[PDB]
């Protein structure tokens, strides 16, 4: 709801300080039409939404043209590739967010288990179920079963943490 | 006073909205 998008809010700026822009942008995306998809709210919403288009503007700019001083021509490569080309964010996200989710199941091993990685594991399938809900339609039924198991294992994870049990 | 119900929204609010969603597609365009 709102307050999802308060806490991708706070993720995406711990995202921007790892220098994961490309994340920033996609998540950012969402974040507006997770609004939209919102239940109408007070016009305090649409103050907030105000101020997230002003971090869209600031998101371009937030470099600021200051780290394009060396390598400018690579800086936008790199920015203008990745924002540009929707296909190319995607697979940049599989390749963090799969990485994020493998390495995120060893910290629940070997990392204690808080109320803090449960806020996560919302996060988590909010960025598996943003992707594959765009491209629902590049995806075969049958290929989404596959990927909506895969899903269930997650949450599954996420409900024993509810009930306060561990696997 | 007036048992009449004035909509939660406005026509004024409708059209301000559609042109900041317009920025935003123009941002994916």
């Amino acid at each position: 709801m709102a307050s999802n998008a308060a806490r991708v809010v706070a993720t995406a700026k711990d995202f921007d300080k790892v220098g994961l822009g490309i994340i920033g942008y996609y998540l950012q995306l969402y974040a507006v039409e997770l609004i939209l998809s919102e239940e109408d709210r007070s016009q305090e919403m649409t103050a907030l939404a105000t101020e997230l288009l002003d971090t869209i503007e600031a998101f371009k700019k937030e470099i600021g043209g200051e780290s394009e001083a060396e390598d400018s021509d690579k800086s936008l490569h790199v920015m203008n590739t990745l924002i540009h080309d929707q296909e190319k964010a995607k697979i940049y996200m599989l390749n963090f967010t799969m990485s994020l989710y493998n390495e995120k199941l060893k910290q629940l091993k070997d990392g204690p288990w808080d109320v803090m990685l449960k806020r996560s594991l919302w996060c988590c399938i909010d960025l598996f179920s943003c992707i594959l809900h765009l491209w629902k339609e590049n995806i075969s039924e049958t290929s989404t079963n596959s990927l909506q198991k895969r899903i269930k294992y997650c949450k599954i994870y996420l409900s024993k943490l509810a009930k306060g049990e561990i696997g | 006073n007036v048992p009449e119900i004035k909509a939660k929204e406005v026509n004024v609010d409708d059209e301000k909205e559609d042109k900041l969603a317009q920025r935003l597609r123009a941002l994916r365009g």
